């Protein structure tokens, strides 16, 4: 049951903050961030500090290369797990 | 992709 | 704070199943499907006959084209819905 | 990938 929640768990993260100039379906460098010390605040990991981030969603940046959406983030979270949570989920 | 943490430019 | 348990959920998903041969961090056409009939049984979409799911796998074989692991499902959950569920979540 | 469904071969 949890890839029910989990799926749309993620959504509400994005479509909660991701909405605000009118457009939505996207997050600039502050909707990302701030989201991400306001949600991740204990666990962070694939967030260090505030420059690292900024390069972060900019490695992440597919849509045009100005801010991340739901697709962007879904990669991200999925990117940096499935990469390291691999088999540095132990460690 | 396992060490290389697949982000990209970012981790490397 | 879903972040936090959205991310292991996908893990014990995976934890809990895949780990029976031995080697484990690999989910065989048996090991997916049966636990996609599992914990989505009524909520499927990335998953609709038995055959399509093989295929489905299939369509992610990143490893040895043999099974998929936690790193193939991570990008099934994420690629299946990055995709989709991207615009296609209000459908 | 938007329509893509990004999948691969199953959906196309």
């Amino acid at each position: 049951s949890e890839l029910e929640k989990a799926m749309v768990a993620l959504i509400d993260v994005f479509h909660q903050y991701s909405g605000r100039e009118g457009d939505k379906h996207k997050l600039k460098k502050s909707e990302l961030k701030e989201l991400i010390n306001n949600e991740l605040s204990h666990f962070l990991e694939e967030i260090k500090e505030q420059e690292v981030v900024d390069k972060v969603m900019e490695t992440l940046d597919n849509d045009g290369d100005g801010e991340c959406d739901f697709q962007e983030f879904m990669a991200f979270v999925a990117m940096v797990t499935t990469a390291c949570h691999e088999f540095f989920e132990h460690e | 992709t396992r060490t290389k943490i697949d982000w990209n430019k970012i981790l490397s």
